[PDB]
């Protein structure tokens, strides 16, 4: 009720500080477009450096929600994933809707812990796309060597 | 023809009541002025007519005025009572002078009307929120660049505390809002209420709010995770609005259940006797109150269109009330309500305005007397020419005589009614009277001094006329308007049938009907000529008439509502037109044209009579008051030198010992300006470019792949562009040597490849993570 309303507000005011319970606390609620948008100021800045599952390190840590992803329940997984098949359909922001799902199979096991919905229709969605956008930066990538392979 | 009046603000008008009391504002102490519809100064002690600020001339400006009509919201004063504001019922600010009646600028933004408006403790900064659902801080100079917030959706109620930061909100849409002043971000909303914020108040740390709840919640200021004291519970009523103590020792409640109450050990209850009054409280639910600035008496902005002194129950101050005082009025408030019906006199110097139980002698704006046998709203009024005795009718059935010497009846004109007198009208000399009467009938009346045996002072009704059941499908027998022939040929007369029937001065010939109307009539009147009638109905048509039927002259159908009252000129040149919208339209009577469209009159008109003088216009209104009248490329070369023009100036920064592009570097200007530009034929904007643009391009893609900015551009975007640069030119037909951007290149594509080989990789793994589960769930 009203506490869905201040809890709101929680998640309005959470943005400014970390992103780990702004994360849980907007993924168990509504709207998935600000969920969309502190994925991309964490998930977005190009980076390579040391361990990671998902790719969530910065000055401040955030591989703490590497942990959370580990304490997500199914239908929050479910949730999470119809978005992740949302995303995965126009080009420049697939990659992305990409981090977290090299993430939850690194913090789940092969069953889909053990009571599991019906996301065949995700699972066989997912694989298209990704097919498609193998291609594309395959050419980008031998391409590249071809500006380096002349002189 | 030349018609009389202007468009000017004022004719000499008394159309401001000085009434509908809201809010008020402490001033001099002395002196409080009074929110109404002007500002009008009084004293705090006294209750007197200081000054008024109203419509006129102020010294320097024309059509200026001191306060307007269309009552105001909020009036308060400066805290050194040195500037004047007020917030009307526009969405436009006015700021008068305190001294003069000048003005010094409007401020415009607002597009509902002002709810919320006053000053700080600093005074530089002026407050406003209004009924668009949003609160505007504002600046002496006119600054509209400080702040905007905007996060409600209703009226706005409560402000500020006068630390200079910190603020906090209360609004009538059921949210209670918290804010920082820096940067605004709605950190904490607290929400106690399903309707509306009526009244607010803090008293010294304790916040409290009134709604229709009818409690009183308490609050505390240093706030976080909405800290809770308690709920004061069922005033009888939901609460209106309430002041604490300008001693703070108390604090005083207001409610619409007509009851003021203070709480005091002020404390969480009310522990003091309240049987010492002897003055109680309020005839009606109050808006306002304040604390006297004299700390011994109260202020009561009541919705009797007044506002009123008392007190309060205490030892310092008096511990009963006293009697409510009023300020002088020019009697028009004094007296209580609406004038339904105005009346003149031949003498041009007797205007008379009747009400619910008052009648008024006025000059031009010059008060007399007050006559009040009235046990209703006067429906019609008549003098006696000559100005001796006036005659009256109310909604009792019953006319009344009075004598314009003094207060005092002579004679009530006897009760020979079953229903109320709608109208009323007399002869030349003034010796015939016919009157509106549901008793289906039509009455003549005598009239001549009482020192026979027939009583012409009380009017004896020896002759009678009667015919009234003529059938029709409306409704068979009420009359609405009579109306003499002033050459005295013939009677007028309205009727509910739509017709209006014209029979001479003796017993019944037909002279004629008029029929056709869709809606009944309000008003018919004969000129002077004597040829042509006017008539107008609740059909919004106004018909001139000769004497055909069924031949229609012209339907003058120009209002949005029913009419009210049309009349011609008194020497037969002009007719005029008051309806419910609120205007008076002015017509050639010769012609069908228009010539002044009158709209000032912001309260809805109910009555209106012009004089045989020809110089003004006398009204009567819902104010009860009288208004007297008379290059892509380019953008590319020019982005590149600007921004390579900074980076050779950050690079001798401090070992060798432009305001915008946009942002705190110009090369998140510069690629983001690639993604302005259009993804078809943007390469024709490439192959303009020479080298030079090669030499200065490149320091960018180095700049942004050693920043890892890809929250700016992307790399499809980077490899995009660059495979096309490559392929123009060039590598070896812009220069051979081996130089730091040969090597430059190397690092920057190394860059890219590991950047771009990552993605790869992850994309590569994601796949095949994704079929091995689809071949299991077999």
């Amino acid at each position: 009720k009203l506490q869905v309303e201040q809890e709101q507000s929680l998640q309005n005011y959470m943005s400014k500080g970390d992103w780990t319970n702004a994360f849980l606390l907007a993924m168990t609620l509504d709207h998935p477009m600000r969920l969309f948008n502190v994925l991309k100021r964490a998930l977005g800045e190009s980076r390579s450096r040391q361990d990671t599952e998902e790719g969530k390190i910065e000055v401040i840590f955030n591989e703490e929600l590497d942990q959370a992803i580990s304490i997500l329940n199914d239908e929050q997984l479910i949730l999470l994933m119809k978005r992740c098949r949302d995303w995965n359909t126009n080009a420049k922001t697939h990659t992305i809707a990409q981090r977290t799902i090299r993430c939850i199979l690194m913090h789940h096991n092969i069953a889909k812990l053990s009571e599991i919905p019906g996301m065949v229709k995700i699972v066989d969605a997912i694989i298209p796309y990704t097919q498609r956008h193998f291609t594309r930066v395959d050419n980008l990538v031998e391409q590249s060597y071809i500006l380096d392979y002349a002189l | 023809a030349a018609a009389f009046g202007v468009i000017a603000s004022n004719a000499n008008c008394v159309w401001i009541p000085a009434s509908s009391g809201n809010s008020n504002g402490s001033g001099p102490g002395q002196l409080i002025t009074s929110a109404l519809e002007d500002v009008n100064i009084w004293d705090i002690k006294t209750g007197d007519l200081v000054s008024k600020l109203s419509d006129g001339l102020p010294p320097g400006a024309s059509d200026a005025r001191g306060a307007k009509p269309a009552e105001c919201t909020y009036l308060e004063a400066h805290k050194d009572t040195d500037l004047l504001a007020v917030g009307y019922a526009d969405g436009v600010i006015k700021v008068w002078d305190l001294m003069s009646k000048t003005v010094l600028l409007n401020f415009n933004g607002h597009k509902a009307a002002i709810t919320l408006l006053q000053f700080d403790g600093t005074g530089t900064r002026l407050i406003s929120g209004s009924k668009d659902s949003n609160i505007i801080v504002w600046d002496l100079v006119g600054e509209v660049g400080l702040y905007k917030l905007r996060s409600h959706k209703d009226s706005i109620t409560g402000f500020w505390c006068q630390g200079e930061d910190w603020l906090i909100s209360t609004s009538k849409d059921g949210m209670i809002k918290l804010w920082d002043l820096k940067t605004h971000q709605c950190i904490e909303t607290h929400i106690a209420h399903t309707g509306e914020c009526w009244g607010l108040a803090v008293k010294d740390d304790l916040l409290i709010t009134t709604g229709t709840d009818s409690q009183v919640k308490i609050w505390k200021l240093d706030i976080e995770n909405d800290k809770m004291g308690g709920k004061l519970t069922e005033m009888g009523i939901f609460e209106k609005q309430s002041k604490q103590r300008g001693l703070k020792i108390e604090f005083i409640t207001n409610s619409s259940d007509k009851t003021s109450f203070f709480y005091i050990q002020y404390s969480s209850f009310i522990l003091h006797p309240f049987q010492t009054i002897r003055s109680l409280y309020k005839i009606k639910s109050a808006s306002w109150t304040t604390v006297s600035s004299s700390k011994l008496e109260l202020v009561l902005t009541t919705s009797s269109n007044t506002i009123e002194y008392y007190s309060i129950p205490y030892e310092k101050r008096d511990p009963t009330s006293p009697a409510p005082l009023k300020t002088h009025t020019i009697e028009l408030q004094g007296q209580r309500t609406d004038v339904r019906s105005i009346d003149i006199s031949d003498d041009n110097k007797l205007l008379a305005t009747a009400s619910n139980g008052s009648l008024k002698i006025w000059n031009i704006k010059t008060h007399k007397c007050i006559r009040t046998f009235e046990c209703g709203y006067a429906l019609t009024c008549k003098f006696l020419p000559g100005g001796l005795l006036v005659i009256l009718g109310t909604r009792n059935g019953e006319l009344q005589l009075f004598d314009l010497a003094s207060s005092s009846l002579l004679d009530t004109i006897e009760d020979a009614h079953d229903a109320a007198i709608w109208s009323l009208d007399l002869t030349s000399d003034g010796k015939r009277l016919v009157t509106g009467s549901a008793d289906k009938t039509v009455k003549f009346w005598d009239f001549k001094v009482e020192n026979s045996l027939v009583p012409g002072t009380k009017n004896k009704f020896l002759p009678v006329l009667k015919l009234h059941h003529d059938t029709t499908l409306e409704l068979t027998d009420d009359i609405l308007c009579v109306r003499v022939s002033p050459d005295d040929r013939y009677l007028a007369i309205s009727l509910l049938d739509n017709t209006v029937k014209v029979f001479f001065l003796d017993s019944m010939k037909f002279y004629l009907s008029l029929y056709g109307h869709k809606l009944p009539v309000l008003s018919i009147d004969i000129s002077f000529d004597s040829k042509m009638i006017i008539t107008s109905s609740a059909d919004k048509n106004i018909k001139i008439w000769g004497l055909d039927f069924g031949d229609c002259h012209k339907s003058l159908f120009a209002h949005q509502d029913s009419i009210m009252n049309v009349k011609f000129l008194p020497q037969s040149h002009n007719f005029f037109s008051c309806s419910k919208d609120a205007v008076v339209k002015y017509w050639d009577g010769e012609k069908f044209e228009c010539i002044q469209k009158l709209y000032a009159h912001q309260s809805e008109v109910w009555a209106l009579a012009v004089a045989t003088d020809g110089g003004f216009v006398v009204s009567s209104s819902h104010d009860h008051s009288i208004r007297i009248w008379e290059k892509a490329g380019e953008r590319l070369m020019e982005a590149l030198d600007l921004g390579i023009a900074e980076i050779e100036g950050l690079e001798a920064y401090n070992r060798d010992m432009v305001l915008i592009a946009v942002n705190k570097t110009p090369e998140q200007y510069i690629m983001d300006t690639l993604l302005r530009i259009r993804m078809s034929q943007l390469e024709d904007a490439l192959m303009v470019m020479p080298f030079s643009y090669v030499l200065k391009f490149l320091k960018f893609i180095d700049t942004v792949m050693q920043n890892k900015t890809l929250l700016h551009s992307h790399l499809p975007l980077i490899c995009k562009n660059l495979f096309f640069i490559i392929k123009f030119n060039h590598k070896e037909l812009v220069s051979q040597k081996n130089e730091e951007l040969k090597l430059q290149i190397n690092r920057v594509k190394t860059e890219l490849r590991s950047a771009l080989k990552s993605t790869e990789d992850d994309l590569g793994f994601n796949v095949q993570g994704l079929k091995f589960v689809k071949q299991q769930w077999n």
